[PDB]
């Protein structure tokens, strides 16, 4: 179960979907109100 | 003040703190022997 | 307990995906998308904020600060962003756990399992901060100079210590959030095999406790990868 | 022949928790010692104190769920058997 | 035996040596004796100080912002205000401790504590 | 369906232990930060009113 | 076979109590040390003490439950059984 | 059969009250550091020292208590047996 | 036979007995450094600390008498025998 | 007879990994007891006192995975097998 | 099948002089600790510190004492051989 | 035969480094407390203070090298096979 | 049947010299700490800090010594065999 | 008969170099926090605390030493085989 596999990569995109969100929509958001 | 260096202990809670506590205490000190001898001086 | 089996297990491009653990990340990420939309449109600078702009805006102070006290904001913009993307990530995944997602077959099964408890997540957090700050030392000291001052660290004569703690930042940083996540997953299984009328009490205990230490676990998740970009860009 | 495999896994991984156990609460200890140290000499220094806090547990706990998860290993994927 | 001089910022109050002398430092409660390796602190701002006279019994003291100070020769014990335990008015140092002020009410404080209430 | 009823019984437990013991003090952050804000900006604006 | 599994599985958990009551005891032992020290110190902290105590002892309590539950793993639901 | 368990039960409550023991006497020596400590630097902190100090030392006598129950189950009441 | 019970008893009590005098001679030790600390650092104390620390000793004290209840329960009863 | 082999090589690895535990998760408690007390005398201090911590750290983990680097070759690799 | 048990017997009088020269040599360092660092404080009052320190020691080569008086039990008059 | 004799090498290999790792873990972080304390405390001194840190390192550092080296010697050259 | 117990007295004597070597090194390591800080900051008592410190050590390096005995009897006349 | 006696040898061997280490990393690391501290306290001190210092890991190394000798002896001239 230590082993990795495919969701790996699975994970990573949708992470990286989130770091572009946050990156934009949260951090220009925030910065704004800040 | 000038920090005097002349060629050539333990402390509680440690020496900065008690170091900052102190020098007020010698500034009055010092002040109060200033008025003692412009009392005498007075006088 | 029947520690495994990831359930909704696919195959697709000639390679094996655990489908309940792309579930669960997807869960966590549409949830964050929601906060972040929702903050996106009610976003105010001079009205009063809302509650998701509170977090957010706690939650971004926070990293900034750290970013601040540990290498400037001028030299690492780039890094708030993924600190603050991580620490919501990590936490909405070990929190969407304490929701009643469980049931008995006559095993125990979890229609939400915490996605950090699949080796596949946590590690592919831990190796995209490990590609990200390794990349952020590169461009801050160059190709050739950033693998020197790497294995130089702080003292030469201790190079291969480096070379370890360096391989250890990763492997640690995914296997601290693993072994955190994963023994949760097992708790939760184990006190099932207890009777209804018993079972709620170390279970409630349990996941009361285990809201306060996923918390931990994503802010430290993000610290230490905070720590890691400072550490490695200078 | 798998018996005394089984046997000696769950020893080891015995050995594994007890180890990470023993480390993680008396680092524990000792990191949370500093802690409330710090912020009974400065109250008001609680706030500045749980970022290198939660780096030293950071730290501990690692040390702990490494083990833990290869006591998984051990016991649920035994290398051997 | 140790040279216990107390010593107020207006005068020499009392030089009289002593076999051992005790004091609530900023860090707690210390007694010293011969021997002592050099130190120096601050006393809380109601400590008191007893000092074991070898003859006469014992003298208790009430000082305000006092500064003790360890030396192989010496014992000094610096003070802004001081009083011996026979010149405390009970009734005044009561007063004295109600008041909000925190000078004036740890130094009523600290007479009672020489004055054993 | 033992298994679901015990854990909901404990997820009952764990909602009331955060309402009436984390919620409160989440909550009175919450209300200092963005009530003390809006009366930030409620003063701002009677400053450049003045 | 399976005693010798049995065996090895009370050994096991012998071994995860043991370690998980060391790590506990000595973790609550020094975190408590310093909360005593502090009130010592600072008495009107005392409430302001009890944050990062509960904290500390909250995360080597933590350990010590999980510990509590891998034994039980191991005594009574042994994983290679 | 039942000799091998019993063997390793015996071994197993042998281990648990070895770490309970060693946890107990640590934590309980630590928490009472600190006590013996604070009522030395002042007398008047005694009263409120023993409140973090029962705590402490409710802490420490916890796991022991806990690891003084589960050796009763091993040896008396040997799972798996 | 019970001989493998009995080898299996004496290993046991063996252990508690190691754990115990490591708590008890650790947390005593540390009580110790704790009463001489403060009466080095107040001599007239002496009497005065002697009633915290009697208290940690005996609660370092009792978790040895407890293991001592328990080893000889185990070599010269063993339960399980 | 491998089975004897991979029983005692897990033993072997689950002893590696409990004292890689115990002294990595103690040896960084103490190493954060420092960092959190001097930044709590010395806010300031912070990023002066990470320098020397993460020597110490680097060192202390450096104890830890290379002890878990020879958990592998005893448990994967199994010299001798 | 008392080869068996004299076997186990060593092994438990081995775990008991282990446990019991750990804790005297720790708890005798601990105490030593206090009493050296007592004196370099309080030279005056060197010899108000050897009853505390007596006392504490006499605790701790108890502790020890006892451990090797088993030790003897265990090995020479091993129970239920 | 030669397979008990690897079993008890890779038992005693395990040792080994389970007491190198617990004590250089532990020691480093001792040493590395020091000389964060130090750096604390005297922010100029950091230069001093490595090179009595390095010796304390190399001493304890030194030690798990040569436990390192013997689990070899016992591991892939066991003496005795 | 001499092999046995050859085994388990070399076990058993291998736990008294663990024992005692890390009672003896920690203990003398908790006093030389001792008598190094009193001489740091008491450069002319070291004279008299060394009547403790040899006293101290001499608690300690008995044991040891104790322990380096039993463990030749164990090994070299082995009461069982 | 000698592959038991061998198993046993070499994990006594492993204990006693485990101990030994322990023993030699943890009184190393507080005899150099001893040093180190004294140093950045008394930067003059440095010539005159190597001397306790070196005395302190004399009575610390000396005892690794002595395990190591031990252990040769078990592993290359395994008494009783
Ligand atoms: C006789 O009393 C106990 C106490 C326990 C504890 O484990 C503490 C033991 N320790 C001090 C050594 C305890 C506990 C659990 C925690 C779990 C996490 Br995650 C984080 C912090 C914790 N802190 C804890 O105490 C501060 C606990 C466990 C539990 O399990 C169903 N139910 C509880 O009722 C709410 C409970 O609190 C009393 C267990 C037990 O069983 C043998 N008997
Ligand atoms: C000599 O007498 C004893 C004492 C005990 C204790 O365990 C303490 C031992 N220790 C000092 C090493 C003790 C105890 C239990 C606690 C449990 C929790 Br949770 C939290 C704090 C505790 N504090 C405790 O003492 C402060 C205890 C246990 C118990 O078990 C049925 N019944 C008790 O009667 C209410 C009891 O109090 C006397 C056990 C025992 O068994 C052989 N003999
Ligand atoms: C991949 O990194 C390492 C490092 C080591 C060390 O052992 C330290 C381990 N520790 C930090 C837990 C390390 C070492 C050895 C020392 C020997 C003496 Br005597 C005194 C001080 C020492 N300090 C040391 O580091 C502070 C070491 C070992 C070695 O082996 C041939 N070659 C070295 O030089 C090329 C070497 O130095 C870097 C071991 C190892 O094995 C897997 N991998
Ligand atoms: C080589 O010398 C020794 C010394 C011992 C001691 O145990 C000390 C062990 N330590 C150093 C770890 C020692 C001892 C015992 C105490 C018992 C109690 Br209760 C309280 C205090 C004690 N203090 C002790 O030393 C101060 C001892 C034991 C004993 O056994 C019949 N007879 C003694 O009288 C001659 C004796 O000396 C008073 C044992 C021993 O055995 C091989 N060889
Ligand atoms: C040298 O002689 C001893 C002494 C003991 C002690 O255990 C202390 C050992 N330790 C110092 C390592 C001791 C004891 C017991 C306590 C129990 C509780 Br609960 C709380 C505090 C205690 N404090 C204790 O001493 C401080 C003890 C036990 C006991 O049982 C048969 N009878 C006693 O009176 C005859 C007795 O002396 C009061 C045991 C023993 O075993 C052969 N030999
Ligand atoms: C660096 O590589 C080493 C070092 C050693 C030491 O043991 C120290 C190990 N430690 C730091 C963990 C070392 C030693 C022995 C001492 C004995 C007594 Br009694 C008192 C103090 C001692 N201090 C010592 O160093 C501080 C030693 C032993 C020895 O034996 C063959 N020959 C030596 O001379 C060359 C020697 O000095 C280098 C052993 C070794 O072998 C595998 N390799
Ligand atoms: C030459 O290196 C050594 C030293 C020892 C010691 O045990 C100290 C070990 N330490 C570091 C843990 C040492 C010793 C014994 C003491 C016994 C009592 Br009771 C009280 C105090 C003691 N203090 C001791 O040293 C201060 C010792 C024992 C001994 O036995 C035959 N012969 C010695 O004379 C050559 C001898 O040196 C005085 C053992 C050893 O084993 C081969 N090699």
């Amino acid at each position: 179960f230590l082993i990795p596999n495919g969701t790996f990569f699975a994970v990573l995109i949708i992470f990286l979907i989130v770091l572009g969100v946050i990156s934009k929509w949260v951090v220009p958001p925030i910065s704004k109100v800040l | 003040m000038e920090v005097e260096y002349v060629g050539e202990y333990s402390f509680e809670p440690d020496p900065e703190t008690l170091f900052d506590a102190l020098l007020p205490r010698y500034i009055a000190t010092r002040v109060y022997a200033a008025l003692l001898e412009a009392a005498a001086s007075e006088s | 307990i029947h520690v495994g089996h990831h359930t909704l297990v696919f195959e697709l491009f000639g390679m094996t995906f655990n489908g309940d653990t792309i579930l669960a990340t997807a869960v966590t990420a549409v949830i964050v998308i929601a906060l972040a939309f929702y903050l996106r449109a009610k976003v105010t600078s001079t009205g009063v904020p809302s509650g998701v702009q509170l977090f957010w805006e706690a939650l971004t102070i926070q990293m900034r600060q750290q970013i601040e006290g540990s290498i400037g904001m001028k030299i690492a913009p780039f890094v708030l962003p993924l600190s603050v993307t991580i620490f919501v990530f990590i936490l909405i995944s070990n929190w969407l756990a304490v929701l009643p997602l469980q049931y008995g077959g006559g095993a125990a099964a979890e229609l939400y399992k915490a996605p950090a408890s699949d080796i596949n997540f946590v590690l592919a957090l831990a190796l995209f901060v490990f590609v990200c700050y390794h990349a952020a030392g590169i461009w801050r000291r160059g190709i050739v100079g950033h693998p020197i001052k790497v294995v130089k660290g702080h003292v030469a004569f201790l190079a291969p210590i480096n070379i370890v703690e360096e391989l250890a930042k990763p492997i640690s940083l995914a296997l601290r959030l693993f072994g955190n996540i994963f023994a949760g997953g097992i708790l939760v299984a184990l006190i099932a095999m207890f009777p209804w009328y018993i079972q709620w009490f170390p279970n409630a205990v349990w996941k009361t406790f285990d809201l306060f230490v996923g918390l931990i676990q994503a802010f430290i998740f993000s610290l230490l990868t905070i720590l890691y970009f400072s550490q490695s860009m200078e | 022949p798998n018996a005394i495999i089984t046997a000696g896994a769950l020893i080891g991984g015995g050995l594994i928790m007890g180890g990470g156990a023993i480390g993680a609460g008396i680092g524990d200890g000792i990191a949370g010692n500093a802690l409330i140290s710090g912020i009974a000499r400065q109250p008001e220094a609680q706030g500045r104190l749980f970022t290198p806090f939660f780096i030293t547990v950071g730290l501990v706990e690692a040390a702990y769920f490494i083990n833990l998860a290869f006591m998984a290993l051990f016991v649920f994927a035994t290398p051997g058997l | 035996d140790l040279n216990v001089e107390i010593v107020a910022v207006e005068r020499e109050l009392w030089s009289g040596p002593a076999t051992f002398v005790f004091t609530r430092t900023t860090a707690g409660e210390i007694g010293i004796l011969p021997r002592h390796i050099p130190l120096v602190a601050q006393l809380v701002d109601d400590a008191m100080v007893r000092v074991e006279r070898e003859g006469e019994d014992d003298l208790r003291i009430a000082v305000d912002g006092g500064f003790l100070s360890v030396t192989e020769e010496t014992v000094r014990i610096l003070v802004e205000n001081a009083q011996f335990e026979s010149e405390i008015d009970a009734d005044a140092a009561k007063e004295d401790a109600a008041s909000d002020d925190e000078r004036t009410a740890a130094w009523g404080r600290a007479r009672l504590r020489a004055l054993g209430q | 369906m033992s298994i679901f009823i015990g854990q909901l019984i404990g997820f009952a437990v764990i909602a009331f232990i955060i309402v009436k013991w984390v919620v409160p003090p989440v909550r009175t952050l919450m209300r200092n930060q963005q009530e003390a804000v809006r009366a930030a900006l409620a003063e701002s604006a009677e400053a450049a009113k003045k």
